[PDB]
């Protein structure tokens, strides 16, 4: 919904199996990183909004 | 929920790791070839070796969902090449053994040395000495010596090593689902699913053997002119009736025959055209150059290149301390990087590689919105097909006039368009027969339909009735003749190059279409024609997401590939051919051979 804040990570549970709090088949951690090299074209590099 | 929905999720994860740690590989290996020191090789082997483990556990990991359940038409493709099985279904000790025997033959090729007849001063490398031997010296002992030396010291070597090599990959292929290698090398033009434009494996087969069949008149007439010639250049070792002895076709395997262009000149007194002088005092550098190559893409319709581009390529050679690779190649390194290793100097070939490698990187860049596994040519064809119809565009006189490097007062003759014609069939039309053979050769031996006991036999029988080409010295089962070409030593795909050679004249007949030329083919420039920048991007963005015949058909209208656009180009070169072969026998005669 609009403004909102979500900090907390379950493993996804994609599959039809409970994942248990751990990663591993169709049980991804929600977060994925950025990564920023000074080689990055423009539309990769990091913007500040 | 659905396997699709998991299987979407499970794409979704690996691209977005993968392409972190393909950049992360790709840079080392940039860091390798630009500056090569053991601190950066430590670094390379290191980014490939944690890559590949990690495309093997993903690919482990995707096994997971059948393809049954799967009907995006995209995430079906994506996890087809993911469940190719990249990790090694053999046994161990088959695996191991099969990178030993690739190993030792990769060893084979690079380290063969050819020594002087009764001198052992010196042994030459294939590459360095005795292909610049075999590309200029007119000795034909010499030449005879070079090709059987070079026989015996390679192939007697490789062919243990390379039944070990076919039976190996045999069983692999009959681990997976392809019936032989063949069919595993084939399946990349094979398209499933698409009712209308789908592929067949076996498809392939007779599309090159039709397509073939309809190039033979001009390769006959382009033999018999060369043969002609050749004989004129060699007074006794040429027969009329006879097919071209092997040694003295230009290079080592007679892949190329652009060595022959002094030999085979039709007016010596024409100049070629050539722009390095006028260049030169034109006060031309590398950087505008590229920035010339440049402006015709822009002239076209596609993007400009990347101020990151133009900062870290390396389009100079660096000199002095530096030491670097110079093969060109352009560099799609992800996440918005691209970059040129090329070491230019002012020459008009360097210029005419600069548009090649832009042409690459053109396409890299209107494929990069599609996912990563996606994020590669429809098939190993388009992308050089793609490079060298820009090739081509740019090298023309127009092109070169409206540029300025040519002079207002030069006007192009009959003479001049013949000579040009000529040169580039002798480097493209002279190809297509070889490509065929080695193709068919190499179908057949996985096949199994040409018997260990008469691989070579077979080999040169089908050389001697398609290309025409007949061995100087007679060679028994010992020798492995395929053997010492690099992609045959090296297993690499060969039929590539063929799809390459129609499909640059399919493009260029469909772009040459849109920008309304009138005339020959081959004074087309697609410069200022937006249209055709245009229909070449369509094909440019889809990538590998749509099948590559509905590529093909967006287009150049046509599903298949037809080789009706090499004629026409070549048409004016086939009416001379037929003019000066009037007093020429056409076709060749198998029976005739040098010994005996
Ligand atoms: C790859 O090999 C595994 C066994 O290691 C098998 O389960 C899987 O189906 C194979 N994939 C294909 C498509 O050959
Ligand atoms: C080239 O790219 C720049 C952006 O990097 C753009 O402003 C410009 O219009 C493009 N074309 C030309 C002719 O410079
Ligand atoms: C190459 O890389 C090394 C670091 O491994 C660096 O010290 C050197 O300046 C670079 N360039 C050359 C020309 O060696
Ligand atoms: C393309 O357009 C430019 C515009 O200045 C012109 O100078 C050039 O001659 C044109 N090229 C061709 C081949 O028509
Ligand atoms: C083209 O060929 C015709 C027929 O021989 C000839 O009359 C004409 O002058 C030629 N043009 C040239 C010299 O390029
Ligand atoms: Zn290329």
């Amino acid at each position: 919904k609009p403004f909102e804040r979500d900090i907390s990570t379950e493993i996804y549970q994609a599959g039809n199996k409970p994942c248990n709090g751990v990663a591993g088949p169709n049980c991804y951690s929600p977060l994925q990183s950025y990564g920023f090299r000074p080689t990055y074209g423009v539309g990769h590099q990091p913007y500040r909004v | 929920s659905t396997i699709e929905e998991q299987a979407k999720t499970f794409l979704d994860k690996f691209n977005h790791e993968a392409e972190d740690l393909f950049y992360q590989s790709s840079l080392a290996s940039w860091n390798y070839n630009t500056n090569i020191t053991e601190e950066n090789v430590q670094n390379m082997n290191n980014a490939g070796d944690k890559w590949s483990a990690f495309l093997k556990e993903q690919s482990t990991l995707a096994q997971m969902y059948p393809l049954q359940e799967i009907q995006n038409l995209t995430v079906k493709l994506q996890l087809q090449a993911l469940q190719q099985n990249g990790s090694s279904v053999l046994s161990e000790d088959k695996s191991k053994r099969l990178n030993t025997i690739l190993n030792t033959m990769s060893t084979i090729y690079s380290t063969g040395k050819v020594c002087n007849p009764d001198n052992p001063q010196e042994c030459l490398l294939l590459e360095p000495g005795l292909n610049e031997i075999m590309a200029n010296s007119l000795d034909y002992n010499e030449r005879l010596w070079a090709w059987e030396s070079w026989r015996s010291e390679v192939g007697k070597q490789l062919r243990p090593l390379y039944e070990e090599y076919v039976v190996l990959k045999n069983e692999m292929a009959r681990a997976n689902h392809y019936e032989d290698y063949g069919d595993y090398w084939r399946g990349d033009y094979e398209v499933n699913g698409v009712d209308g434009y789908d592929y067949s494996r076996g498809q392939l087969i007779e599309d090159v053997e039709h397509t073939f069949e309809e190039i033979k008149p001009l390769y006959e007439h382009l033999h018999a002119y060369v043969r002609a010639k050749l004989m004129n250049a060699y007074p006794s070792y040429i027969s009329p009736i006879g097919c071209l002895p092997a040694h003295l076709l230009g290079d080592m395997w007679g892949r190329f025959w652009t060595n022959l262009y002094s030999l085979t000149v039709p007016f010596g007194q024409k100049p070629n055209i050539d722009v390095t002088d006028a260049m030169v005092d034109q006060a031309w550098d590398a950087q505008r150059i590229f920035k010339e190559a440049e402006k015709f893409f822009v002239s076209v319709g596609l993007p400009n290149m990347t101020q990151g581009f133009w900062e870290n390529s390396m389009l100079t050679d660096p000199g002095n301390v530096q030491k670097a690779v110079c093969h060109p190649t352009a560099w799609d390194l992800g996440k918005g990087d691209f970059r040129i290793l090329m070491c230019t100097k002012v020459t008009m070939d360097d210029f005419l590689t600069a548009h090649h490698e832009m042409g690459h990187i053109q396409y890299d860049m209107a494929y990069a919105a599609q996912p990563f596994l996606l994020r590669n040519g429809a098939n190993e064809g388009f992308h050089e097909a793609v490079g060298e119809i820009m090739s081509l565009s740019a090298a023309t006189p127009k092109h070169l006039k409206s540029i300025g490097l040519l002079s207002p007062d030069f006007q192009e003759d009959n003479e001049t368009e013949i000579n040009f014609l000529l040169k580039q069939a002798l480097t493209i039309v002279g190809t297509l027969p070889f490509t065929y053979m080695l193709e068919k050769w190499r179908w057949m031996v996985f096949k199994g339909e040409i018997p260990k006991d008469q691989w070579m036999k077979k080999w040169w029988e089908m050389k001697r009735e398609i290309v025409g080409v007949v061995e100087p010295v007679p060679h028994d089962e010992t020798y492995c003749d395929p053997a010492s070409l690099f992609h045959v030593s090296n297993d690499y795909s060969f039929i590539r190059y063929y799809t390459r050679t129609l499909y640059q004249f399919q493009f260029q007949e469909a772009l040459c279409q849109a920008a309304k030329h009138e005339g020959p083919l081959h004074k087309c420039d697609i410069s200022n024609s937006t249209e055709a920048g245009q229909k070449l991007f369509n094909m440019l963005r889809l990538g590998k997401s749509e099948p590559w015949t509905l590529a093909l058909e967006n287009v150049v209208g046509a599903k298949n590939m037809n080789v009706r656009p090499l004629l026409n180009y070549f048409e004016p070169l086939f009416t001379w051919l037929k003019d000066q072969n009037k007093n020429s026998f056409v076709g060749w005669s198998t029976d005739w051979s040098p010994y005996a």
